[PDB]
Order: C-alpha cells, then structure tokens, then sequence
C-alpha cells in the first residue's frame, strides 16, 4: 500500500512530433556502460574522426567515425582503488589537447593519455574529484574540484599550477562552474550564487560578484541544478549562477549590463544575440543579449531531461535523457527532425562537432547523429 | 436485575479528608528542642467562609 | 459539538446539563463555547463551570489546563479562591483515586505528588484568601494533608527499621520531625529514633529521645 | 482635528481597547491626516487586522476593519504518512493556528517551511498548498493540499583521503545503506542528514580503534544531484598514519586508589592505539571511584600522541568527588503501589558513600519487578554540601490484574464455565495472587495461589497453593471417571545469590477415584501400585493421599519481568515423595527461556524455549498418568489443541461402565465394539523434550505507543513427549513409544496484544511433519 | 537459625583512619569541614556534634561498625572526637 502512495510530476513528452527533415545516425556503435544511468560529469570528446569514447568502469577507447570501430582502446582500471582493477570512476569530462586524453576521476586522479594509443601521457592526483571538465589550455589543466578549488595542473606532467579556493557550497550543491579563460581571466562560476573571474596566470580574483544567493535558507532547485560555466560574449559574460541568474556584465569587474534571476535554467547557448537555452520546465526558450527577453520559445517539451541546445543541419538540436533526439527550430520552436534513436537516454551532451552529432548516451552509449 | 435503567454509576468516591486528622504538637522538655516547623507543614489555620466537602458547590 | 450558536443558549444548554449532572454534555457545551467564544463575559465563568464540570466529570487533567488558564487568563478575579481550591481539589482526587477504600487499604503509604501540590494549593487557598468561599473547606484538607504525607513518609521511615538501616531510620525521622511538628507518624516515629540509636550505641542521645519519649507520650 | 469618538466595526477577539491601544489617536486626541495613515498601519501592526480604513466624520474618527482572527480550522487534505502534526508544528511556529490570526501574505512563505520540513528530512520533490477557506464572520479553515513525489535516497559514497579501508565496506559499516536486493533482502536506504553525522562519528571511531591518531574527517559534500533522489558523497577524509598505545600517564586526585586505576590500566605499551578502549576505561574509573562514592570523579584523558615513534602516550587527569554523596533516595510512581514495595527493590542505602552499581543493581530489581513500565531515577545531588544526593527514581507501572481464557459451556448448558484471574502482587501491595477454577456440570474446581514474595527481608516467598477438583467428567453420573482430587502445596522461596534463587514445598495430593476409563497403559500404572483392577468393565475405584515433597531452583538473569530482551532463564522444579505417601515416586522437570538478540538494537531477540522433564516410580511404581507430560494447544507447541503431545493409550474391551452411555463416550463397552481401541489422546510419556522456537520481530506498521506493548513472534515449533518405558508388545498393533523420534511438528505466529487485563496472546499455526494422534486447532486463543 | 549465607547490609557516612588525623580537637566545625566535610547527622537540639557513624552486617558473622561522633561546643570548636568501635 504504502509504495501506491506517492505521487509523480506531469511532463510533457512529445506533442508536434515532425520529421520534416529526416534524422538519422553518422553511426551507432554503443560503447556501453560507462555514462549510465548514474550521474556524471564525464563527457566525450570528438576530434578528427578519433572518437574519444570511453567508460567511468575504466575502459578508454578511440573510435573511427562512420563506424564507431575503435582506432584505439585502453583502460585505466588496472590497478586503482583498493582491491586492483576497481572501476576508474572518472569524474572530469574527456579532454584532450594535444597527444593527451586528460579525463579527471572521482578517485580525484586525473589523468592524460596519448592519443595515438591510449597509453597514460601523465597522470596526476589532484585535491577532490572534478566538478568541471578538466579545462586544458594554455599548459594549465583548470579544474574546479569538488572541494571549492581552482585546480591548474601541468598538461605536460601534471604539475599543479595552483590550488586556489572558489565558491565553497555547504554541500555539494551541484553544477558545473566550468572554469573558462576569457581576457587572460580565470572566468569561473559558483554554486553559491556568484560569478567570477580569477587570474588565468596565477588564480588571483579579478573578481567576483553577486549573481545572488543559492541554495541553503533560500533552496534552489534539486531537479534542475544550474550550469554556472561562463559563456562569455567577448567583452560581455553571459553566465548563469547557481539559482538560474543569466546576467549580461563586465568581465574586467563583473558589473552587470542586465540579469535573469529568473530560476534555475537547466542547459544553453548564447548563440549570438539568440540565447538558446534549455530553461526551468526543460522548456526550450530564445533569449537576447539586450535584455534576456523571449526571442522565440517551445513548452512541447517539460519535465524531459533534456541535453545542451546545439545547433546542427541547420536546426537546433537538444537530446534527452528519454533518448530522443528532437532538431527544434532555429525560428519559434518547432519539431523539424525527431529521433528516438537511444532508448537509455542521453545524460552526455551532443558534441555537433567534425561534422558529425557525438553524443555518449546512458547504455546505448555512442550514437552519432547527422540528418 | 438490580439494573433497570442501564446505569454507569454504583461507583467510588472520597470522603477522607473531611476526617480531618487531629496533630499533637511538642511536648519536649527543655534543650531538647528541635526545630520540627523546619518543613512547610505550618498553614495558616483559617475559617474563611463556605462549608466543607460536599454541602459546599456552586454553579 | 455545538456550531456557531447564540453564546448564551450555547451555555443555556450548558446551565442546563451543569445541573442535570450531564456534564458528558454539558461539557460539549462548554468547550464549543469556549471554541467560538472565550471572550465572552461569562466566558471565564464558563472556564470555571469547565473546572466545575471538568471535575464532575473526572477531567482532571483538562480541568489543570483550565485552572492554569485562568491563572493565566484572569490573574486579577474574584474566582482565583476558586481556581487555588480547584487545584489543590484536583490534585486531591488525581493523587489517589483507586478502589481499595472499600477494603480498608491505606493510600496514605501512596505518592502523595500531587497531595504535596494539593499541600501547595489548599495552604495557597488558606494563605491567598484566608477568608474565601472554600476556606473553611481548604483548612480541612491541610489539616488531614499533614498526617497523610506524614503517614507517608512513616512508612518509608519504617523501612530501614525493616531494613536496619538505623542511619537512615534517623535521618528520615529527623525528617519527619523538622516537617511534622505535630503529627501522629512523627509521634509514633518518637520512640523509634531512640531505637536506631540504641542500635547505634546512641543511648546517651536516646535516653534524651526517651525524656521526649516521656514528654511527648502525651 | 480632534478625535471624539473611534467608530471601530469588526473586532473578533480582538478587544476595542486592545486595538485603541495601537491606535495613536484616542478620544480627545489631535488628529491629523497623518493620523488618519498613522492609525491605518499601527492596526495594521496588530498583526489581526486584514484592512483598516481610518476616516473621520469631520474630527470623529471611524475605522472600517476587516479581520484575520481566529483561523476556524486547519485540514491537511492528503498530507503523507509523515506527520501533520509535525506539519502543524512547522503550522505552530510560524505564529499561526486554530485561534490565531492569518495573514494570506505568508501562504508560501509557511509552504517553503513545509518544503523546508520536507527539505530537512531530504525530500523536495513535492507541492504544497495551503487554501486559505472563509469560514463565518471573519474566519478560515486552512485546507492544505500537499503533493509530495518522491524524496532523496543514499546511493552511492565516495571517500577521499582513505587509503587502508575500502569504502564500501564502511557503507556496511555504516548505517548509510544503498542497495536492496532480491538475492539478499534487506531493509531500506532512505536519506537523513542525521545518520551521516553520526556515521562519520562510526568512521572516527573506525580510525580510532586503529591507531589514526592523526586522523580526521577535512569536509564532505553530498551531492545535491539535479534529480532531487541522487545522493553521491564526497567524503574528504586526512587518513593520518597509525599510532601506538605505548604509555598512560594516569594523573590528578587519584583518591588513594591509583593502583586500582592501574588495574583500569592494565595495558600493552606499543599496542595499537584504540581510544575507544581508553574511553572504556576512562569510565572504569568512573565506575571505581562511583561505587567508592565519588560519584563526580573528574576525569581528563589525554592522549600525547608522539608522532616521531608514531605512537600514542596517555596522559590521565583524574579528580574524584566525595565518598558519602548518597544521603537519601526518593521514589516516584507508586501513585497505586505500595512505597515499601519500591522501598525494597534496592541495594543502596540512604546514609552512605555511593554505591553506583547498587543503584543499577535495585534498578535492575525494578527491571526484575514486572508490575513495571518504566524503570528511571534522577540522582540529584542536594547541593550545598557533597555528601547530599538524592537520587529520585520516578519509576512508571504497567497493567495489573489479568483474567483466563473462557469458551462455551454457559448459558446452555446450565451454570458451568471455565474462568481465572490474577491480581499481580494484589495491586502491588506485596501479595502475589493469581487465582483460578472452574465449576461445571462436568466438574467442580478451584484454585487459590497467595504468596508474600518478600515476606521477610530475606525474600521470603509466602508461598500457600490449595487446590480441590470435585472433576467428575460428568456424562451422567460416576460412570466415567469421576475424580474428586483434592489437596494443597505450601512453598517458600529462598535466596542463593542475587539471580539465583532456591525452591522448596511439601505436596498433599487427595483423589477420589471412581469407574475408570478401560485403559490397559492406566491399569499399567494401576497395576505398577500392586492393584489388580478390572481392564474389562469400569467399575474401579482408588482413593489415593500421597505426601510429597517439592523442591527446586532458578536462575534469573533477565532484564524485563514483563518484556524483557536479553539473557536468559533458568527454572528448576521438582517432587519427590516421603514416606507416608500412598504412592513412592519421583518426577523433576525443567524449563529454559533464552532471550539471545539478534540485533542488540533488541528489535530481534531469539526466544530459545525448551522443556525438560522425567519422572518415574520407586519401588516397583511408576510415577502417575496425570504427571505424564501432555502438550500442544498453547503451552510450548502452537498449531494443535490442548493435550496432543506425548503417547497413547489402548482402551481395553470392557462391557459397561457401571452405566453403559448409549452410544456416547464409547470406549469398547457393549454398545462400541469388543476390542482393544486405541484412543488417540495424547496421554504422555516419562520423559519430555519440546521445545518453542521464537523471533523477536518488529511491526513497521503499527505505532510505537503499544507497537511496544505487542509481542510479534513467527516460530516452528515442535518436540516429542514419549515414554521411554513403553512397551512394544503391549502395543505391538499400537504405536511403541520408547522412541523419541515421535516428533509432533507445527509451525506459525505469535500475536500478543497487551490489553488493560495484560497479554492477549494469539497464534495461527499449522502442523506440517505432526507425528500422528494430534487434534489441531489452527488459530488459538491464549494469555 | 544460622543461615551462612546472607546478602550484606552496610552504612556509610563515617570516617577513615586518614580522616581523623586531619583533624583534632580545638578544629572548628569548619576546619573539620574543609578536612571532612558535612556529616550526615549531626546533634537534633543539642551541641554541634558531627556523627560519622559505620555501620556494616554481612549475615550471620556479627556486625562491623565505628560509631565517629565529632562533638563541636556551641561555638562549633571540637571538644570530643567520640570513637566507638563495634560492641
């Protein structure tokens, strides 16, 4: 009896389902478990028909495009935690820059493997498991860790550059600050609800300002926990902090031009003067850059977990955690391509990048999409 | 049988301190007294009005 | 109970059951007076005719919430003489209320808890109003009170003559000596400090007990 | 200009005065227009007023109000199983309740509370909705509509900073669980902040124990996962290296006893460092110097952890109180019970240094009282002077007095019943009775049974048994057995420690026997006495006095009298005749009561029940039929009627029974057949094993108010009474029963409900592998 | 009759061998009192006299008991250290 109790939320799944241009896959080729239906941060990466796809057991592979064969196949589960093949439990998303697959682990063992083989180009313990993808550039390996840290390390060994203190929530009030560098800034979110920029050269506070509060005496949302990486229009940030705060303000002090403290807002874009961004009720919303006014919208899809807003074969792409895949218009808001081409869901983002669609979807884990 | 209007009654009650028990005080010869009022059994011994126990109600 | 009425029939209905003793009813009144109107003017009279059928009705606890009410509720009233007595009243019938008077068994030898707070109450009534409706009334319960807490701790002081424990047939006696001046317990517990001490070799102090033997036998 | 009259309509228990009071302007005053706005918001500030117009009729203020008092109710329409109340505290903290004013500004404001509520406890997926609904002449009913979805659970953990224990081996060793399986079921995983605080307390002494002596915990950070289900846990942990108990430095106002201290610390020098065993024996002195007298005995240790040997030294501070803190003691919760009854249950005495143990002792005497509920105290030190505590056991008490199980038999056929009653201790007062009996048109019986457990100081058990039976298993007349049996038992009880305690009686048994069954095994006892009776016709008659005496012993080390969950059992009983007595014979028997728990949480306890007994004649008797074992029903095996376990007898071909029942209570007379029948009532044997096998469960559904009270027990419970002495060629076409492997098996649930007249108890059981001859009853009805 | 065994019976409120050699008499009843204490008896109506009294019965072994009673005068100087041993 007491299980026929509890309620469930209302979404909506799929009304105007259109085809109008037909999807279909660049391949589908399944990876498999890795991803999963356990939440992660980690997310592939897609360079010059390498598919970097790889699984949070440990396993770490390159793939071929069009085929999803496998150029090259590691693992990193070989030795690590306390029993001699654990699972690798990778935190970080995949990066890689150069000869190095660097993907940070929930062991907070970040890693970087040569992209010829998979063989380890360097790997490094770092403080806490990466909240962000491992954000390599510039030789600096910039993650924000679980424990309120900017971590850069060195992209050659592994060398942190610094160690230096972010936004600290109480718990971990999740949300990607990503760190970003943007006018030689360490540009850096906070799931505390502010945004920042830090020094890129040595993690000193360019600054910081109050995008306001967060959860904890006033709880934002548990569902929909903000994407607080900064997405900066050169001279003018577009960030959201962690209670859906899109502000248009300076990088060099953070004043604000104008702000969307308007909820949490789940994925985006800032696609010109276009903000396309997945918002509160995983609604699909076109915002501007003068002001964050309703360009266009969609409300076909709510309560569907969506995936970042990307725009490819002309429309805007948005996966779901359902395994859809829905090519909304790049205009107000209509279906123009539907593909339930997973049906473990997409929790990894679609990757519209060397021509082709990468997603590393839960179970049915790479599909690769085009039209 | 001895019921014939369905009671809830033919019950207990109290009568006991309307019995009110008579005290007999110090005797004690001299030096030989102790402080026995130490305890808070010294009331003000007053007749105030109305009558005692069950002939004194109200509405 | 009763929905919102007129206040007056509401205890109209209540007058009435107050004196058809039906205070299983009177009671529905009197609370869903008080539930739409305990601001009325009788309205802490019906606070005291709820201590009244509280008791009537064997409500005891809920007739204390009552009594402390209208301490809180009308510290300044004429009925506070009332509301002492009521207290003490209460705490005279919630100290002991068993069935085994009938079989001659004593509750003296009971918890007097709330006979020492009824000890509170009633000297409170014959201290705060020396000269109230229950006075006469109260000083009749103190005056059997103070044998019945004696007549308590008699039989706790009997024990550890039971016991042999004569260092604590003393001390409780003592006990019952600086709290009872005047009572039969502590009269009869007059000869046995002299014991306790014959049995700590205290004859020399006994034998000063046994001069109080001798002046207190009458 | 100036105020001459405040027209105030709409007060509801808000008074005139009360609110002429927060007016500014009071009849005679000047009045403005900003004392027209001035009064509008000091109304206001009232916090009763849902609007104030305040106007004036030239200079004669008017006030048109509108009302917030009395909320007329609050429902809390579809609230959860999570408590209302609990919704209403969250409801009576926020200034607002059934009597009290509503502002409808503060809807939402209470709604995130009761999201807060939910959001404590770690749900947030859920909705409420408070509507606000007018009720007569200002007033509402709050109707709050709640849509709660789901809320968080524990899934996952991850530990940083470990390096020597794996972390899911301490999710095990934590209470934080995330996984119910079918192939291993086990109980659920929800979320509570509470349980990780104290189970990373679990991990600190986890480290302690070890010898991390440089070990904490730097932070952890749960994972606030966008699902509001996903709890993953950073768990940052500075793991340290491993320490070494190797010196304790035992210091301070050591009271002359530090060499009894030393013996607290008898200690390895290099062993790994555990401080959870130091926090043992930190107490140890506590509990030396508490049962010396010093009841405050400060004790500081410290451990001086030398990191260059990586070791721990133990530096201890020891201050003690005074010896004779115990002046007196006082009790609380014999509001109906005799003081001299609790006066007696204790080992510490009034005028002394503290015996700590004393006091657990007595308590534990309280906890072996069994009229009780709650066994508590306050030990307060009467200040002023160390040498005064007075330690106030406010005890509570549970039901008294408990009535038999009656069926049938009244009200159509005659007057006859089956009745009992107890009295438990006679209210208390120092008289344990518990008396039965029964009159019927079958048979006459009563049974008295008065004991003075503490009759003297020494335990004396005032122990008087009499019993008469007139039992004439009336089918008319002394055709059937009649037996009018007869006699009385007077016991006393004895002292052998603190636990153990002795039993000793005499035993007057008188029968009157008459027309007995043709049972060839009853003759076999018969003719075991020498007498030669008639295994045809039932016409015997035996008038029997036997003079016995009794004896025993028990053991008693088990926590509650009434619910106890830890310990066990012991109850030696025995008879043995003297001299004089009409038949030579012995019987001892033996009962075991284990109570093992589980878990020692103690909502799992092992009920280990067992049955032991044998008895058999002296020269050349045996010992009687009706001393042979019988079972089944309720008393150790459930799933089965009364009298079913043990051997059976044969009646013998008999012709009349003095009186021949015309087809009724046939036993091979001239109106059954003519031969040797078995009669398949379980008529015992010399010897006795069986046993109950009992559970300790509890009820996730009921309320812990009686949840407490009710005694949930599944079992399969089974055992053989046979007679090693059965003879095969006797009973060559009839079951031998010499073996033992006559096992009569059931299985089922016990259901007590502890009403105001004590246990119900209440058992559905049925046999599975049942040796034969057994009468079933499959739900049962006991006390 | 003789029952060898018998749980014991004890009092306390006494004084060691160590206590009495803190003090002596020409002691206030404070300067015994910062040494010994507050007994738990003292005189019902006469002198200051401090009891500290053992009392002890094992069972059917005789009895233990000092009997320690510290007569302060009415100035509450000691006067008499009154040691009684078991009879």
């Amino acid at each position: 009896l007491f299980n026929s109790e509890e309620d469930v939320v209302k979404m909506s799944p799929l009304p105007t389902v259109e085809n109008q241009f037909t999807p279909t896959t660049a391949w589908s080729t399944s990876v498999g478990s890795g991803i999963g239906n356990f939440y992660s941060n980690l997310h592939p990466a897609l360079a010059d028909n390498v598919v970097y796809a790889a699984d949070r057991a440990g396993l770490v592979k390159a793939l071929n495009a069009d085929d999803g064969k496998e150029i090259w196949s590691v693992s990193l589960a070989e030795k690590d935690g306390w029993f001699s093949k654990e699972p690798a439990l990778l935190s970080g998303g995949v990066t890689v820059s150069g000869g190095h697959v660097y993907i940070g682990s929930e062991k907070a063992q970040v890693y970087a493997l040569n992209t010829s083989d998979g063989t380890v180009a360097w790997q490094t313990k770092v403080a806490g498991e990466a909240l962000s993808r491992p954000v390599v550039s510039d030789g600096l390996v910039l993650i924000h860790t679980s424990n309120g840290q900017l971590q850069a390390l060195n992209e050659a060994d592994g060398a942190v550059k610094w160690t230096v203190n972010l936004d600290m929530p109480s718990l971990s009030l999740r949300g990607e600050s990503a760190p970003t560098t943007a006018f030689g800034a360490a540009v850096v979110g906070g799931d505390n609800g502010r945004v920042s920029a830090v020094l890129m050269e040595q993690g000193q506070m360019i600054w910081q300002q109050r995008i306001s509060q967060a959860t904890g005496s006033t709880e934002i949302d548990r569902l929909s926990d903000v994407d607080t990486t900064p997405v900066v229009v050169n001279g003018v940030v577009f960030a959201l902090a962690y209670n859906g705060n899109l502000t248009a303000l300076d990088l060099r002090s953070g004043q604000i031009m104008w702000k969307r403290e308007l909820g949490s807002v789940n994925d985006f874009i800032v696609d010109g003067n276009r903000i396309y961004l997945v918002d509160q009720n995983d609604r699909v919303m076109a915002l501007t850059i003068d002001g964050g006014v309703t360009l266009w919208t969609q409300s076909d899809l709510l309560h569907r977990l969506l995936t970042s807003p990307v725009l490819y074969n002309g429309n805007l792409v948005v996966g779901d955690s359902e395994g859809y895949l829905h090519w909304i218009n790049v205009e107000d808001g209509r279906f123009v391509a539907q593909q339930k081409v997973d049906s473990s869901g997409f929790q990894t983002e679609p990757v519209a990048a060397d021509g082709k669609l990468l997603i590393q979807a839960k179970d049915g884990t790479v599909y690769s999409i085009t039209r | 049988c001895s019921s014939d209007s369905r009671y809830k009654r033919q019950v207990s009650g109290d009568e006991a301190y309307l019995e009110a028990a008579p005290l007999a005080e110090l005797h004690a010869p001299a030096g030989m007294i102790l402080p026995v009022t130490s305890g808070d059994y010294a009331i003000p011994v007053t007749n105030g009005s109305g009558a005692v126990g069950k002939a004194l109600d109200i509405r | 109970e009763v929905p919102d009425n007129p206040p007056n029939e509401i205890y109209a209905t209540a007058q009435q059951k107050l004196q058809d003793g039906n205070w299983r009813q009177a009671i529905t009144q009197l609370e869903a007076l008080d539930n739409r109107y305990p601001f009325g003017p009788y309205s802490q009279q019906v606070q005291l005719d709820l201590i009244y059928a509280y008791y009537k009705n064997a409500d005891l606890p809920l007739a204390q919430a009552a009594i402390d009410r209208f301490i809180r509720l009308n510290p300044t009233h004429p009925n506070i003489d009332y509301v002492m007595y009521m207290r003490g009243l209460t705490n005279m019938a919630l100290d002991d209320s068993a069935l085994q008077g009938f079989f001659g068994v004593d509750r003296s030898d009971r918890d007097p808890q709330h006979a020492r707070a009824a000890f509170s109450d009633f000297s409170k009534l014959v201290r705060g109003y020396p000269n109230s409706q229950y006075t006469t009334d109260a000083t009749k319960r103190l005056v059997f009170l103070k044998d019945r807490l004696a007549k308590y701790e008699y039989s706790v002081a009997e024990y550890y003559t039971e016991r042999g424990a004569w260092v604590a047939v003393v001390n409780r006696v003592e006990g019952m000596l600086r709290d009872y001046p005047d009572t039969q317990a502590t009269r009869d517990a007059l000869p046995l400090m002299e014991n306790a001490y014959r049995q700590m070799q205290m004859n020399a102090q006994a034998e000063k007990v046994a001069k109080i033997i001798a002046a207190n036998s009458s | 200009f100036v105020v001459k009259d405040i027209h105030f309509e709409g007060l509801q228990r808000v008074a005139v005065g009360a609110a002429l009071l927060s007016m500014p302007v009071r009849t005679g005053d000047t009045v403005n227009d900003e004392d027209i706005s001035n009064t509008i918001r000091a109304l206001f500030a009232t916090g009763n007023f849902e609007d104030v117009r305040v106007l004036r009729d030239g200079d004669t203020l008017l006030v048109q109000v509108k009302e917030r008092p009395t909320i007329a109710s609050i429902t809390f329409s579809g609230n959860k199983s999570v408590k209302d109340d609990m919704l209403k505290q969250n409801l009576e903290a926020s200034g607002v309740r059934v009597g009290e004013s509503l502002d409808r500004t503060t809807i939402a404001d209470i709604e995130k509370g009761l999201e807060d509520f939910y959001y404590s406890v770690g749900k947030y997926s859920a909705s409420v909705k408070a509507v606000v609904t007018p009720l007569p002449r200002n007033r509402v009913d709050l109707k709050l509509v709640f849509q709660e979805g789901v809320s968080a659970e524990i899934q996952q953990i991850n530990i940083v900073g470990n390096h020597a224990f794996t972390t899911d081996e301490l999710i095990s060793h934590f209470q934080l669980r995330d996984e119910v399986p079918w192939w291993n079921v086990v109980g659920d995983r929800k979320y509570q902040k509470q349980k990780l605080a104290g189970d990373l307390e679990t991990l600190r002494s986890y480290y302690l124990d070890r010898g991390y002596a440089r070990f904490n915990i730097d932070s952890t950070q749960v994972s606030l996962t966008p699902d509001k289900k996903g709890i993953y846990v950073t768990v940052n942990i500075t793991e340290g290296d491993q320490y070494k108990l190797s010196g304790v430095e035992v210091s301070g106002n050591l009271a002359g006893h530090s060499a009894e201290i030393e013996q607290l610390t008898k200690i390895e020098p290099g062993e790994l460092y555990n401080g959870t065993k130091v926090t043992k024996m930190e107490d140890d002195i506590k509990k030396l110097l508490g049962r010396y007298g010093y009841a405050y005995p400060r004790v500081q240790s410290m451990p001086e952890i030398n990191d260059a040997d990586k070791t721990v030294k133990l530096r201890v501070n020891v201050d003690a109180g005074n010896r004779f803190y115990v002046r007196k003691i006082r009790f609380e919760g014999n509001d109906t019970s005799k003081d001299a009854v609790l006066r007696r249950e204790m080992r510490q005495m009034e005028g002394a240094w503290l015996g700590s143990d004393l006091v657990d002792q007595g308590k534990e005497r309280l906890n072996r009282l069994g009229f009780f509920e709650t066994v508590d105290t306050d030990t307060q030190r009467v200040p002023g002077s160390p040498d005064q505590v007075d330690v106030v056991y406010k005890v509570k008490e549970r039901n008294t007095g408990s009535f038999n199980f009656g069926i049938g038999y009244g009200t159509e056929s005659g007057v006859s019943f089956q009745a009992g009653v107890q009295q438990d201790n006679w209210l208390g007062t120092g008289y344990a009775v518990g008396i039965n009996g029964t009159k019927n048109d079958y048979q006459t019986y009563a049974e008295l049974s008065v004991t003075n457990p503490y009759f003297t100081v020494d335990g004396v058990s005032l122990g008087g048994r009499l019993f008469y039976n007139d039992f004439q298993a009336d089918d008319a007349d002394l055709s059937d057995y009649t037996n009018k049996s007869y006699g009385t038992d007077v016991t006393l009880g004895f002292p052998i420690n603190e636990y153990n305690s002795l039993r000793a009686g005499l035993g007057y048994v008188h029968n009157s026997l008459s027309n007995m069954q043709p049972q060839v095994a009853m003759w076999r006892y018969l003719y075991s006495m020498g007498e030669h009776p008639s295994t045809s016709d039932q016409d015997n008659s035996f008038k029997t006095d036997d003079f016995t005496f009794n004896y025993g012993w028990t053991y008693n080390k088990l926590d509650r009298g009434y619910f106890p969950t830890d310990g066990s059992r012991v109850n030696l009983t025995g008879k043995v005749t003297i001299p004089g007595s009409d038949n030579e014979y012995y019987k001892v028997t033996l009962d075991t009561a284990t109570y093992v728990p589980i878990d020692d949480d103690h909502k799992w306890v092992v009920l280990g029940r067992t049955r032991w007994g044998y008895g058999d004649g002296l020269g050349g008797k045996e010992m009687p039929f009706y001393e042979n074992f019988y079972a089944g029903g309720s008393s150790t095996v459930r799933g089965f009627q009364s009298n079913t376990i043990g051997p059976k007898a044969v009646y013998f071909p008999h012709q009349a029974s003095n009186y021949d029942p015309d087809y009724d209570y046939e036993c091979a007379t001239q109106d059954g057949a003519k031969d040797l029948c078995k009669s398949d009532d379980a008529v015992g044997g010399n010897a006795m094993a069986v046993a109950s096998l009992e559970f300790i469960t509890p009820t996730p559904f009921i309320s812990d108010k009686y949840a407490n009270s009710v005694r949930t027990s599944f079992f399969w419970d089974m055992g053989t009474v046979w007679d090693t002495n059965w003879d095969s060629s006797q009973y060559s076409g009839y079951p031998d029963y010499s073996d033992p492997s006559n096992i009569r098996m059931s299985a089922g649930i016990a259901l007590q409900w502890m009403s105001p007249l004590g246990p119900l108890v209440f058992s559905y059981a049925q046999p599975f592998k049942k040796y034969d001859g057994d009468k079933a009853e499959q739900f049962q009805f006991n006390i | 009759e003789r029952v060898v065994y018998r749980p014991d019976i004890n009092q306390g409120n006494y004084l060691t061998a160590n206590d009495v050699s803190k003090i002596r008499v020409g002691m206030t009843q404070q300067q015994v009192a910062y040494a010994l204490g507050t007994p738990l008896m003292s005189d019902p109506f006469g002198t200051n006299t401090w009891f500290y009294v053992f009392r002890q019965q094992p069972g059917h072994e005789g009895v233990t008991q000092q009997t320690l009673t510290l007569t302060f005068n009415s100035s509450g100087v000691l006067t008499n250290i009154d040691n009684k041993p078991a009879l």
